[PDB]
DNA sequence: TTAATTTTTT
DNA sequence: AAAAAATTAAATTTTTAAAAAATAAATAAA
DNA sequence: TTTATTTATTTTTTAAAAAT
């Protein structure tokens, strides 16, 4: 009964590579409104909250809520098999656990069915109150991939520090310290290359930058990165999926 | 053999010892005293107490240890030429006998440790009790012949013989953490030359030259400094270490002038006996002729050494093959010098 | 006080690119002439010459004749924190203790402070004389690069034979033979894609390829090979970078 | 004595290449009419069939018709040595046992010989004609390509599958199952990127997809690839190369 | 062969 | 305090594999 | 093509077992 014409076949790509080395296994609770994934760490450390609307998706018919139990390394191997500029059909059944994929091409004339079984597994929910942040930054997505990247080379920790001139990353080990500084943007007008800091009071706060590393495997999503944190709050990374989804990372502080 | 000599060296001459790497004698021929490399694998080598011994009842963990030690010396590229001791001199025989005396103390204390029952006890009392036999040193040379790699007897002391091969330049150093080669006159001393993966320690090498320049002193003084703080040739005095050794060589050179000068109701000449004899054998000993030796390192037996060591040793087949297939590929990587050659070193760069 | 700011960071990053693979722990002799490093391979028979003069930084400054040695696979790792257009901007204190590196982006405003533990070396520096090869080969990089790259895969070993109509790598192993034989450039287009030969008198040496290798990581260095060399004298790979210092590579030969 | 101009060596470089991770040692036949390769897989269940002809080498001499023996890792590494636009003069002295490869830039700067050290090898060849085969199909190698790179994360099986509409590439494993249809297209105007099937029966044929995976690492040598089958011959996959020759790939269906 | 450490001593 | 002598007190190196780091070999959209 | 990015054989690494 469900039915999820993606038509920028891409973005499940990108979703799938990022969530594919974090989450083993999960459950794709798919309602009316939008499909959505809110689920825990196979570490158990790290939230990761996924959602996306139904007005970006092409043709969504979801009859009633769908909560099966989806495992990500075989749906990411199978969106492995998409290209990046398909159609990506997400037909569904409840009786048999068939999650069929469909991938329409519009270069070609290519029609890749993949159904997939699905495993029972008990379905997480934990909700986040939707409060506003301390520090809430808008800042790209290539950026915090090189940021974490590199300083991941120093050590498992990274101190997120925020102030008037902006945030600044801290990160130290065996092979030293590292202090990495983002200014604002002046007058050049851009707003994706562009640094907005939106700050009420300064915090101080350290993060694990393995979980990081697997937080910017999202980076293609989206070009900009809105890590919003607080003194005693999880730091969320959001990636904003093309205007029409979001996906959200929560990192506990270390 | 000098008792407290590599203490004294770290402590007043700092300039004579630097810690290198393993790596870094790649190329250099090295004549190596053997004996104490024999006893270090038949104490070391043992699977509990037991050393590793073969069905027809001799042990093989000294062949056990110089095969693997060897093969990741070539490695490392440093070409070893492993010296064996010949006849020990009258002088040694006072000292050889109170290492028999030791020996028979270790007996009576294993003796006592086997009716004891302690097996850490007993494993350290046979640790204490290991002494070679000329079948012993011949299954050595029998392993290095198959080698190709050059064995040398040497007529009176290894070390002595190591000391001039390094003097007339036929091997670059003498590897030994015993300390007579730098009394028997070889300028460059290798310690703790120990071919592993485990890098525990670094190779200390000593260097006579800096000694010598640091101490203001030539050989025969030197020589002197360490039979005054001890040697295993002739008893040193009784009341004089280290340093007023060293304070009595900077003072007036020879040790005539020490023996003349310092009263014996202070500190005592022990026995009263002749010290000139153990520096002249110290200075001119015994020893072997370096310029009638043939220092090659040949291509490596493999299938009589495979015969040697699986037919009446019995070792197993595919260490003994990844061994003599790394002693190949050393071998044909040996032809490459050094820079040490060609641009000589004008000083080391150190950092604060 | 040591504070050298290098506009063309992606220099340095090559450099330590070039020195990681060859050198694992390296003894820096900055002075107020320039920048130099003097350090042989962990087997001892491959120098490298490393010189950054003080005309090809912006900003060069140093007080007293400062020797420290790093870790070069964290300077390297450290340095690959450093974009291709960052300015990095070296900093080291009086009575230093740490090396400070300041990676500046120019367009986007981003100060990348990199604070780095400096350690205790023994290096000997050693003394090369000036003096004038025989067979001095200027080659592409990138071709120099190919030739130890694929004669890798032969043997362990190039002979390097010059002649006065061109350079000829041979290497011979147990998968076959090979011979790489050059020719100097009598139709010049470009000067970075030509071999120039600058014979004496001909040689005829055998080199190890495993310190060609490390030696051919300094290809995005500069675009030219001083391939300098001798009878039974070592040779010089000379990557001379642009304007700020030169990059010699020192090997012993395979004597026989 | 044998000598063999070859001025495009970026084809021969990727028949080593291809020939690279099934074969290790096969008799590299040379006959006055081309150099032939009736090879056999060392895993013993595909054949292949290398014939490069001689009008398209652009200077061909043979004498005597020898098969020497070659291993072809060393080959495929002496012409990993060779440049993409590097002219191929194969050589081969009489009485020498060595397979001289001299490579010669398209600037008269750089000459590159190599030879090899050959074996005492023979292999018996089985031989299979080229009968009337029923169901010919022909995609873009490239799209052929990435089929068998899709099908081979589900399972090691593929169940290729012809009708009147198109070809049916069939898969199923522990992944799931996944079905990949390619439709035949009536364009002639393009013909590197079009597909054309002839089919006489409906046949359903199960391979396995490492050796399809093996036979799917020659696709840089043409962007047209020839799946020809029946219902109990194994099947070629004909890379179809231009005026020097072409490369077979027999293999058993399981 | 060489250390490490408590004891003893100038 | 500085400095000696009595009394022990230690001598190795594979292969195996748990855990972590680096390359070139593919892999390929940007 | 060129530049980087993943997969994944290749290596060290400490720390365990036996090595005959």
């Amino acid at each position: 009964m469900f039915e999820a014409r993606l038509v920028q076949g891409s973005i499940l790509k990108k979703v799938l590579e990022a969530l594919k080395d974090l989450i083993n296994e999960a459950c794709w609770d798919i309602s009316s409104s939008g499909v959505n994934l809110q689920s825990m760490d196979s570490s158990h450390v790290s939230l990761v909250q996924l959602t996306l609307r139904s007005e970006g998706f092409d043709t969504y018919r979801c009859d009633r809520n769908l909560a099966m139990g989806v495992n990500l390394t075989s749906m990411s191997k199978i969106l492995k098999c998409a290209g990046n500029e398909d159609i990506i059909t997400l037909r569904a059944e409840d009786n048999a656990d068939t999650l069929a994929l469909v991938f329409e091409a519009p270069n070609q004339e290519k029609v890749s069915d993949y159904e997939m079984k699905l495993m029972d597994l008990d379905v997480e929910q934990l909700g986040i109150p939707e409060q506003e942040y301390s520090c809430v930054v808008k800042m790209p997505s290539g950026e915090f991939a090189r940021i974490c990247r590199d300083l991941s080379h120093i050590g498992d920790a990274v101190v997120i520090s925020c102030a008037k001139d902006g945030v600044k990353f801290s990160a130290s080990g065996e092979l030293g310290n590292g202090n990495i500084k983002l200014s604002q943007t002046s007058n050049v007008d851009k707003e994706e290359e562009a640094v907005t800091i939106e700050m009420n009071e300064p915090v101080q706060l350290t993060f694990a930058l393995r979980y990081l590393n697997f937080f910017t495997k999202a980076t293609p999503l989206s070009s900009t990165v809105t890590l919003s944190m607080s003194a005693d709050v999880p730091l969320v990374v959001e990636y904003k999926i093309a205007d029409m989804g979001h996906l959200k990372y929560y990192l506990a502080p270390k | 053999g000098i008792q407290g000599l590599a203490k004294l060296i770290a402590d007043v001459a700092p300039s004579a010892i630097r810690e290198n790497d393993i790596k870094s004698y790649f190329g250099r021929k090295v004549a190596i005293d053997a004996s104490m490399s024999i006893y270090q694998f038949l104490i070391a080598v043992r699977q509990g107490g037991d050393v590793l011994q073969n069905e027809e009842g001799e042990t093989t963990s000294h062949l056990m240890g110089m095969f693997y030690r060897t093969i990741r010396m070539m490695e490392n590229g440093i070409k070893p030429v492993y010296v064996f001791d010949g006849k020990p001199p009258q002088l040694k025989s006072g000292e050889l006998a109170k290492r028999s005396e030791r020996r028979a103390e270790a007996e009576k204390q294993l003796q006592q440790a086997q009716a004891a029952g302690a097996e850490q006890e007993v494993e350290k009392f046979t640790k204490r009790l290991v002494k070679v036999t000329k079948q012993h040193n011949d299954e050595c040379k029998h392993l290095l012949s198959l080698m190709g790699i050059p064995y040398l007897d040497a007529p009176s002391e290894a070390e002595a013989s190591c000391a001039a091969l390094v003097k007339a330049g036929k091997v670059y150093a003498a590897a030994t953490e015993d300390m007579d080669c730098l009394t028997f006159g070889s300028p460059v001393l290798m310690r703790h030359l120990t071919a592993s993966e485990a890098k525990k320690l670094p190779i200390q090498e000593f260097h006579l030259s800096r000694i010598l320049q640091e101490l203001g002193l030539n050989q025969e003084q030197f020589v002197d400094l360490c039979i005054l703080l001890g040697s295993d040739y002739c008893e040193s005095i009784r009341g004089i270490g280290p340093k007023r050794a060293v304070d009595l060589i900077q003072k007036h050179k020879s040790i005539e002038e020490i023996v003349r000068r310092l009263d014996p109701n202070k500190y005592p000449v022990p026995e009263n006996w002749l010290h000139k004899e153990a520096h002249q054998l110290f200075l001119e000993p015994e020893v072997l002729d370096p310029e009638s030796v043939e220092l090659k390192w040949s291509e490596p037996n493999e299938e009589e050494l495979i015969k040697f060591m699986c037919g009446e040793k019995q070792f197993s087949e595919e260490r003994i093959r990844s061994g003599v297939k790394r002693l190949s590929k050393s071998r044909q990587g040996s032809t490459q010098g050094r820079l040490d050659d060609f641009f000589k070193v004008t000083g080391s760069l150190s950092s604060a």
